[PDB]
């Protein structure tokens, strides 16, 4: 029973599942001398 | 070497406890006549404080029994000043 | 009086920590075929003087920081869990002789890696979190080591009692029934206070937004520390001969001995490249863990089957 | 006044309570918590409990509030937060002023206005501390106990290992 | 059981040292004749006071006087 | 329902730490041990409904033993009595409550 | 009763009001859950420590013991649900009211 | 050469031994030329609170011998 | 409820075994040898009555004997006794270990002349 | 999840059940209510989609909120009592305590609030130990403390969970809401008797467990989870729709389906005890969960909601579902009210 | 009383070279500098393996304050069941490493 409250309710999902909605990045900067601009993953 | 060390350590430990367990009578006595000397004490300063309370009976036994129960730390030094309290009640756990 | 005890206690740690940085500069310095610092001094002894002089009156490093409560509150915690694991030391007498001085020791050490993290809280780097947070993980890690170690130790001893522990070692040192877990213990020890070759901290750190003061502060509470934990080591392994009418010969043989134990620490951050991270993760929970697992079940069953259980007065 | 310490120290716990409790964030709630912990065990202490009290500063404080500050540290990162805070220290005082004015209070219970150094035991132990016999006490008497618990730490290993896999 | 043992002596030598010595620990108190002197000790600790019985009359192994010759004894402890 | 089955095995898995008046480490007794006995060996058997008010006085024994609220609340009654007589001063205290006499051993 | 006793059921309650109101995350309702875990250890400990019962003094242990495995795997279900929506706060655990 | 290091290890070794030096001539002075009183258990507490009350002056570490009865 | 019955203090006046912990230890198990009898009536009648009022006399009997004891100490072998008790209190945990010869000539005067 | 590990993960939880039960410390109650709680956890996090994590985010919270305060509990009757024997508690503070931390693990209202949301989130095996096994720990130690429950606060949580549940399932097209409303409605009944017989509350319980486990294995053989998709098995298979017919007509009460008989016997046994407007207003509140369980028959069994054209690839296969114990199951949840004195092996 | 009084003088003197070391330096101007790191803005990337290195040493560590009263265990009578069960919590210890192992749980901080 639709109300005024209850009304922007979209049904879930078939699957129970919704979808999900990166990697860090380095720069090593000169801080011999080489700036390094690293991608980890952990 | 360990096995003969603590096996010597077990027997001076079992003659300490031995002194302790041929001391413990005396040491037993001269507690219970400590504390029925307390309790005494408590009991005659109570009579000649509570006069003045209508309906007082001095030495009144909060219990229903007439078994000995062993008295609480406030029933001892509960009249006595605060010095004697703080080593009474705090002087082994604060003790170094 | 015990004012002037603790006095007596807590101003030659400090001392001892100060001295410590002119020791082990020196002793790198010939072990490096160099030598150490010998211009400031008469053979450098002005050294860690001149280094005190000038780290506190550097310029505050002055970070916007996060939090700047506990920008205050590490260097506080540092400090006052580096002086307070000195007070239930017995040397042959100890300052405060607690029942549980071995487990007390313990727990205060377990809450010194609040500095750590409380240091990459204030920060406002997410890098210098990151290192704190591997800091924390480290030092988390050997704390277990630390405590099973310890246990599988004090089955030997009885009692939690660290005075005990030099009557547990009359006959024989106590590294001869426990040299697996005595070494164990030693790598663990030199792992926890981020130590080379646990010192990745060195290879950027997680404290570099302090003032040099406050460096200062942090430094002298990990020396302490080192200093700390060698000679509750050489009180726990390599306890020494008491006479109760003269406590002076066990104070000069636990001081030969930890000043031994802590040249050795010197002796091994100048020969070892640094472990990486994940290796010594590994070699914790993959070497020293299922070790000291075995060990702490053999000396479980140990006293029960020599007939050698320990007393526990 | 040194006769009210246990007391001083439930005092000092509630307010540490009353400081995170009113969550102004989930590091100073964490160091509320370790103040509090750390003063609680002190109440501890004070009982005779000092394995129970290394027990607070080895495991609680030791281990799991160090794995909440460090899971804090990389899972996170008022006027309210004050206001509550002023009104449960308002009403902490209140109570410590109704029951020292008065030497009786009750909330839900009586409670009692002098030090409660008066409800101790006036014997000794002999040899052996009571709470570490109890403790010791785990091994021979408290099988069951640790048949239970051990099954529920490696059950709680494996839980945390299935629940956090992402697959 | 035999090329299998040095093959992991070879490649693993910190777990089979862990479970050699865990292996040790489980196995070797029941094969121990010291077992029992252990549990003989622990029960002849004297932590509490040993109370008295009433002499009803008909008791020919409690004695009445510590130094008496009849009640348990450690000479075994005093030897080994 | 409570299934039984540490009787209808007859193993004690938590019976031990159930009362205070159970076997303990080395014969230590609780402070109301005995009072805890009496409740016990008084209501035992009988039922709850029964055991609620006919054992009544032996648990309001063994609760004041417990909380001691009788006993403080006489104590509580007894300083505020002597504060008053001391502040009105019509009272002084004797030497061995102001700690001036060698205590007795 | 004791006065000490106030103070810790008062703790209780206090942690309980924390937990039974929420600010902004997750991580806080934990902490005030163990705040809660700590004030009843406090308060077995001093009754089984007044009352000389020894054989309870194992207890807080195994009180200490269950629910720091209780947190570990709160903490998990943190970090599960900081991974799903970058943060932990509670109004992101709106999705199960339709 | 070597042996320069040994002024640095000596005033440090001092400054180690300067603690336990100082806690055992602390607990000799305040004791009566003796050791401190361990109490770690309670019975040793209460001989040593014994010892306070047969002392007379209210000092454990007062002993009073076979000259203290008749 | 009742009055609870507490003996006066003229009941409990008795003479003192006013020494030391340390006298009291050195001496001990010879005290536990030669004062059975006594300290036994007293914790027989101590775990029976379960009531230190009903065991007054009893204590008082072990507060005579123990003097008693101490006094045949004292007349004869007061030196070595003393010398021994001293060593046993200089300790800080009274250990006994550390005492074997004085407790030898305490055990050789009081085997010969006691 | 491996095979093994869910193995030992189902033993866990059955083991934490029986901790509950079977002991005598209040101490072990408390562990095997953490044991059991530390166990299900990963049941609901089986699929690992961020709605299985909020539903065990929000299971977590209440349930340890109810362990806290079943911990409190205890401990005050620690205070009181001296004593660790599961028995009847010793003061009313605790007993209301205890009442309100076993409510919150049974979700009975008003801290039902959790129950929709948690059973929702879920798959419908994990729903199905939620809604029958978790049960039977709380209302083992409900049947144990009995002589010390407050009447009013138990009445009270009884009847707000009856009505509660009554409305809060009317607005469902979910099916695993309409099931846990259905929970929370019929866990008022089992503790509205609980303190005049309660084997009534044994035999509502059992009788409860077997429709549940119907209801729940008749959807899992469907792999339904709404209304609408559950109104295609008469295309797919009919007599799946006949027994979720009889057995959703058994569970609102009617006769001659054994669904009427625990509340017939709760009715009867309220009676005896000169309570007559409080099941009267029970019974007339149960008309609302026959309501929606007419609702969801009208959509399945008794009309035909048209289907798509994929259902004729469906026909083509059969079922290969361990449907386990589905027609015993179903048998006994409809055809057991001539059995009605069987209740007595429950006393 | 004497270790309340030696924590309170080792935080006092902790707390003393704190302020000295934050208020030494500020006698110094030196100047009012502006000043304006791996990274440049980057969020804190969630590392998984972190906190499961932190919940292997919160069970394992309440597996330690099971082992803890062991020095105090061995004085018992029961000891045939005492060294059952001791040797039963380290077992335990054992196998949640052991399943910690071989699921790849020590694996990239091993
Ligand atoms: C005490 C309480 C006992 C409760 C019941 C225990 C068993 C069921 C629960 C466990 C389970 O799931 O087992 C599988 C379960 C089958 O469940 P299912 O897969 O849903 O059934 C569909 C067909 O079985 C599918 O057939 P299939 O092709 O897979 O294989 C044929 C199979 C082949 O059978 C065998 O292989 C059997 C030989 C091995 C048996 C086990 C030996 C150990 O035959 C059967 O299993 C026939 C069905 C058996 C009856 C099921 C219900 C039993 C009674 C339940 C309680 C009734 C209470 C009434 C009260 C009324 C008043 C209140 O049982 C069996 O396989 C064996 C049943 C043995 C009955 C023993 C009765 C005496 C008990 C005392
Ligand atoms: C898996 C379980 C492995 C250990 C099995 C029990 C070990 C043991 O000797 O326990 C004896 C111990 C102690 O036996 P006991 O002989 O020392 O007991 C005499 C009584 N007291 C305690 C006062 C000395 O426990 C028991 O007997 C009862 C508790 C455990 C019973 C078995 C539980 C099995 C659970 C299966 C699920
Ligand atoms: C306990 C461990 C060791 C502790 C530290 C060592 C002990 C000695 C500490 C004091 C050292 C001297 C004072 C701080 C340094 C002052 C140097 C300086 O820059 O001075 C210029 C500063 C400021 O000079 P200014 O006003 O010309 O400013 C220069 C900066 N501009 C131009 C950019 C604005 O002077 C001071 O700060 C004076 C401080 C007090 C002097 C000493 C007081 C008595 C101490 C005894
Ligand atoms: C347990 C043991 C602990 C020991 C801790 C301390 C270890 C180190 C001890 C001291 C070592 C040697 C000290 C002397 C170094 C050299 C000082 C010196 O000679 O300085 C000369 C300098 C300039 O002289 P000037 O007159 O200008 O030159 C013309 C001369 N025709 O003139 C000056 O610099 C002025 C004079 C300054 C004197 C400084 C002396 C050193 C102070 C160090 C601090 C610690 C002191 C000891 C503390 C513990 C004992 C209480
Ligand atoms: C972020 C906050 C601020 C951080 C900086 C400052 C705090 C951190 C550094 C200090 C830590 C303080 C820890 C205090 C308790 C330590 C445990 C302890 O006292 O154990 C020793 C001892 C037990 O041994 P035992 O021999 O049994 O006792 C004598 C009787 N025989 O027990 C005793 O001897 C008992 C003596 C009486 C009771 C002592 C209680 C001390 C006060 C409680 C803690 C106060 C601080 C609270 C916060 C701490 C940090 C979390
Ligand atoms: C009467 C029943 C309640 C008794 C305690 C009342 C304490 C005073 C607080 C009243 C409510 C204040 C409030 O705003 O509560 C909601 C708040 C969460 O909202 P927040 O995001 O902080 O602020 C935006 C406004 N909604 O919630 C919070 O901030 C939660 C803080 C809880 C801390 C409790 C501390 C003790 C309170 C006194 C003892 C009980
Ligand atoms: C009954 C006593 C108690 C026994 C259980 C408790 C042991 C106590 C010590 C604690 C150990 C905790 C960790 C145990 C984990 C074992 C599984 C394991 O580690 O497997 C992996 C390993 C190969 O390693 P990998 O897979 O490559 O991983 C990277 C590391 N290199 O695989 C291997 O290395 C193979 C390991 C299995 C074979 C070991 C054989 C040892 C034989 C020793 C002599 C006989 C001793 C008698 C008792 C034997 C008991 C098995
Ligand atoms: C006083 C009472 C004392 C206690 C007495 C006994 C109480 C009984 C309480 C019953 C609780 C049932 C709990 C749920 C089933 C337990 C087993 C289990 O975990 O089954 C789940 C399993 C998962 O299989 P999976 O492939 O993952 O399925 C989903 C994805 N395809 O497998 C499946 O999903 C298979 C699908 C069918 C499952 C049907 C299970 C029916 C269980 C109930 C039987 C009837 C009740 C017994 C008699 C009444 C007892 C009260």
């Amino acid at each position: 029973y639709p109300t005024k409250e209850t009304a922007h309710w979209k049904p879930p999902p078939w699957n129970d599942v919704d979808p999900p909605k990166s990697n860090l990045t380095l720069n090593f900067g000169p801080q011999g001398v080489l700036r390094l601009v690293m991608e980890l993953s952990g | 070497s360990m096995m003969r060390w603590n096996r010597e350590r077990r027997r001076l430990q079992i003659e300490d406890f031995e002194a302790r367990i041929a001391l413990m009578p005396l040491l037993q006595a001269e507690k219970d006549r400590r504390v029925l000397q307390m309790l005494r004490e408590n009991l005659e300063e109570e009579a000649t404080i509570m006069k003045d309370v209508p309906g007082w009976k001095v030495g009144e036994s909060v219990f229903h029994t007439t078994r000995w129960v062993t008295p609480m730390m406030g029933e001892l030094y509960g009249l006595r000043t605060g010095e004697e309290i703080l080593s009474s009640t705090y002087g082994f756990i604060w003790y170094t | 009086m015990f004012m002037i005890n603790v006095l007596t206690l807590i101003i030659p740690i400090l001392l001892a920590v100060a001295f410590l940085t002119l020791v082990e500069r020196k002793v790198l310095g010939y072990m490096q075929f160099r030598k150490g610092p010998n211009v400031v001094g008469p053979y450098g002894l002005l050294q860690p003087i001149a280094d005190a002089i000038k780290l506190f009156i550097k310029e505050p490093l002055r970070p916007a920081t996060s939090s700047i409560s506990m920008f205050i509150l590490a260097p506080i915690l540092a400090l006052t869990l580096a002086l307070t694991m000195w007070i239930p030391l017995p040397m042959p007498y100890p300052l405060i002789n607690m029942n549980l001085g071995v487990l007390f020791m313990l727990a205060m050490s377990s809450l010194a890696v609040y500095s750590i993290l409380w240091s990459g809280w204030a920060s406002n780097s997410k890098y210098a979190l990151i290192g704190a947070l591997r800091a924390v993980a480290q030092t988390i890690s050997y704390e277990v080591t630390l405590a099973i170690i310890l246990l599988s130790v004090l089955l030997m001893n009885g009692s939690f009692t660290l005075s005990t522990l030099i009557i547990t070692q009359e006959q024989v040192w106590l590294i001869f029934p426990a040299w697996p877990l005595a070494m164990m213990w030693f790598i663990s020890t030199l792992a926890e206070t981020n130590r080379a070759p646990f010192d990745l901290t060195e290879g950027s750190g997680f404290n570099v937004e302090y003032a040099a003061g406050p460096f200062a502060l942090f430094f002298m509470a990990e020396y302490a520390n080192i200093i700390m934990m060698n000679i509750f080591t050489t009180t726990l392994f390599l306890g020494a001969f008491h006479n109760p009418y003269m406590p002076e010969l066990y104070t000069i043989n636990f001081t030969i001995k930890s000043l031994l134990l802590s040249i050795t620490f010197l002796w091994i951050r100048a020969s070892y490249p640094r472990f990486r991270y994940d290796q010594l993760m590994h070699l914790l929970w993959k070497n020293f863990l299922p070790l000291t697992l075995a060990l702490c079940m053999w000396h479980v069953s140990l006293p029960i089957l020599l007939s050698s259980i320990p007393p526990q007065t | 006044m040194m006769t009210y310490i246990v007391f001083i120290l439930s005092i000092i716990f509630v307010m540490g309570f009353v400081g995170f409790s009113s969550k102004p964030s989930p590091i100073y709630g964490g160091l509320g918590l370790i103040v509090s912990g750390g003063v609680g065990c002190g109440i501890v202490l004070n009982f005779g409990g000092s394995f129970l009290g290394l027990m607070v500063f080895l495991i609680y404080l030791g281990g799991m509030m160090v794995v909440f500050g460090y899971t804090t540290a990389m899972a996170t990162e008022n006027k309210v937060v004050l206001g509550t805070f002023i009104t449960g220290l308002l009403m902490e005082f209140l109570m410590v002023y109704y029951v020292l004015k008065d030497k009786e209070v009750e909330i839900v219970f009586k409670f009692n206005g002098m030090g409660d150094w008066v409800i101790y035991d006036t014997g000794d132990s002999g040899f052996f501390s009571e709470e570490a016999m109890g403790i010791a006490a785990l091994y021979s008497y408290g099988t069951w106990l640790v048949i239970v618990t051990g099954w529920s730490l490696l059950i709680g290993v494996v839980v945390i290992m299935e629940i956090t896999r992402g697959n | 059981v035999a090329a299998f043992l040095k093959n992991v002596w070879a490649k693993e030598p910190v777990l089979v040292a862990s479970f050699a010595i865990a292996g040790l620990a489980v196995i070797l108190p029941t094969l121990s004749p010291y077992t029992k002197y252990s549990l003989m000790i622990n029960r002849a600790t004297p932590y509490n006071y040993p109370v008295p019985l009433r002499d009803d009359g008909n008791m020919p192994d409690v004695p009445s006087h510590p130094q008496d010759p009849q009640g348990p004894s450690l000479e075994w402890l005093k030897r080994l | 329902p409570f299934f039984d089955v540490q009787k209808k095995l007859g193993v004690d898995l938590d019976h031990w730490m159930t009362i205070q008046s159970a076997e303990q480490p080395h014969r230590i007794p609780a402070r109301c041990h005995a009072f805890e006995k009496e409740w016990i060996e008084c209501a035992h058997g009988i039922g709850s409904i029964r055991a609620e008010k006919e054992c009544k006085i032996e648990f309001e024994d063994f609760r004041e033993c417990l909380l001691r609220q009788k006993t403080m609340k006489r104590l509580n009654a007894i300083k505020r009595q002597r504060d008053k007589l001391i502040k009105e001063g019509k009272y002084t205290p004797p030497p061995h409550h102001s700690g001036q006499e060698d205590l007795r051993p | 009763m004791s006065l000490v006793y106030m103070n810790i059921m008062m703790a209780f309650t206090v942690s309980l009001t924390g937990l039974l109101m929420y600010r902004s995350h997750l991580m806080s309702s934990l902490l005030c859950l163990e705040g809660m875990m700590l004030s009843l250890f406090i308060l077995a400990t001093l009754m089984i420590l007044n009352s000389h019962f020894t054989l309870a003094s194992m207890m807080p242990i195994i009180l200490l013991v269950f629910a720091a495995c209780e947190a570990a795997l709160g903490l998990s279900l943190l970090v599960m649900v900081s991974n799903t929506y970058g943060t932990d706060y509670v109004q992101n655990l709106n999705l199960l009211q339709c | 050469m070597w042996f320069e290091v040994l002024p640095g290890i000596a005033v440090m070794g001092v400054c180690l031994f300067i603690p336990g030096m100082a806690t055992a001539r602390i607990h000799r002075f305040s004791n009566g030329g003796r050791e401190k009183r361990v109490a770690h258990y309670s019975y040793q507490w209460y001989l040593m609170e014994r010892d306070r009350r047969v002392s007379g002056v209210n000092r454990y570490y007062v002993s009073k011998g076979l000259e203290n009865i008749d | 409820p009742g009055i609870v019955e507490l003996p006066s203090l003229e009941d409990l006046k008795v003479q003192e075994v006013k020494v030391s912990s340390s006298v009291l230890k050195a001496a001990a198990h010879h005290y536990g040898a030669q004062c059975d009898k006594p300290n036994k009536e007293f914790m027989l009648c101590r775990w029976e009555e379960k009531d230190p009022r009903r065991c007054l006399e009893e204590g008082k009997l072990v507060n005579q004997c123990a003097l008693e004891f101490f006094r045949q100490i004292k007349r004869h072998c007061a030196e070595p006794f003393t010398e021994y008790w001293t060593c046993i209190d200089y300790s800080g945990l009274q250990l006994f270990r550390r005492c074997r010869k004085e407790q030898a000539q305490f055990d050789k005067c009081v085997l010969d002349k006691l | 999840m491996n095979p093994i590990i869910l193995i030992i993960i189902l033993m866990t939880v059955m083991l934490g059940t029986i901790i509950v039960m079977i002991s005598t410390h209040w101490l072990l109650i408390w562990i095997g209510f953490e044991m059991n709680m530390l166990a299900i956890i990963p049941i609901m996090m089986k699929k690992h989609n961020p709605r299985a994590t909020e539903a065990s985010t929000k299971y977590f919270l209440t349930q340890s909120t109810a362990s806290m305060l079943l911990m409190m509990a205890i401990i005050i009757n620690l205070m009181f009592s001296g004593q660790w024997t599961v028995m009847k508690l010793f003061n009313p503070m605790a007993s209301m305590l205890m009442t309100m931390a076993l409510a919150m693990k049974l979700g009975m209202a008003p801290f039902h609030f959790w129950v929709p949301e948690v059973t929702q989130g879920i798959p419908l095996s994990s729903g199905l130990i939620l809604l029958t096994w978790q049960k039977l720990a709380p209302m083992s130690v409900l049947y144990q403390i009995l002589p010390s429950i407050n009447l009013d606060l138990i009445l009270t949580l009884s009847i707000l969970s009856i009505t509660i549940g009554g409305w809060g399932g009317l607005n469902q097209t979910q099916l695993r809401k309409i099931m846990a409303y259905s929970s929370i409605a019929h866990m008022g009944w089992m503790t509205a008797v609980l303190l005049y017989n309660p084997t009534m509350t044994l035999l509502n319980l059992i009788i409860y467990i077997i429709m549940t486990s119907t209801m729940f294995t008749l959807f899992m053989a469907n792999s339904t989870t709404t209304t609408l998709s559950l109104s295609h098995t008469w295309n797919k298979a009919p007599i799946m729709t006949i027994l979720v017919l009889i057995t959703l007509l058994s569970m609102g009460g009617l006769p001659p389906l054994s669904g009427f008989m625990p509340k017939w016997m709760i009715i009867q046994e309220m009676t005896k005890n000169d309570s007559i407007i409080l099941p009267t207003l029970m019974a007339i509140t149960a008309l609302l969960n026959l309501y929606f369980y007419m609702r969801l028959t009208y959509s399945t069994a008794l009309t035909m909601f048209p289907s798509t054209n994929n259902m004729k690839m469906k026909w083509q296969f059969p079922t290969t579902k361990r449907m386990t114990l589905l027609p015993t199951m179903t048998v006994l949840s409809t055809m057991l009210l001539p059995l009605t004195p069987i209740l007595s092996i429950l006393e | 009383m004497n270790l309340m009084i030696t924590l309170l003088t080792n935080f006092t003197l902790a707390t003393l070279l704190v302020t000295i070391a934050f208020w030494l330096p500020q006698l110094n101007v030196y100047s009012e500098k502006t000043s304006p790191d791996p990274m440049g803005s980057a969020r804190l990337p969630f590392s998984m393996k972190f906190f499961l290195v932190a919940i292997t040493f919160l069970l394992f560590d309440l597996e330690i304050a099971l082992l803890l009263p062991l020095p105090w265990a061995s004085q018992t009578t029961n000891l045939n069941t005492m060294l059952t069960m001791a040797l039963l919590l380290i077992f335990l210890l054992a196998v949640s490493l052991a399943y910690e192992w071989t699921q790849k749980g020590l694996e990239w901080t091993e």
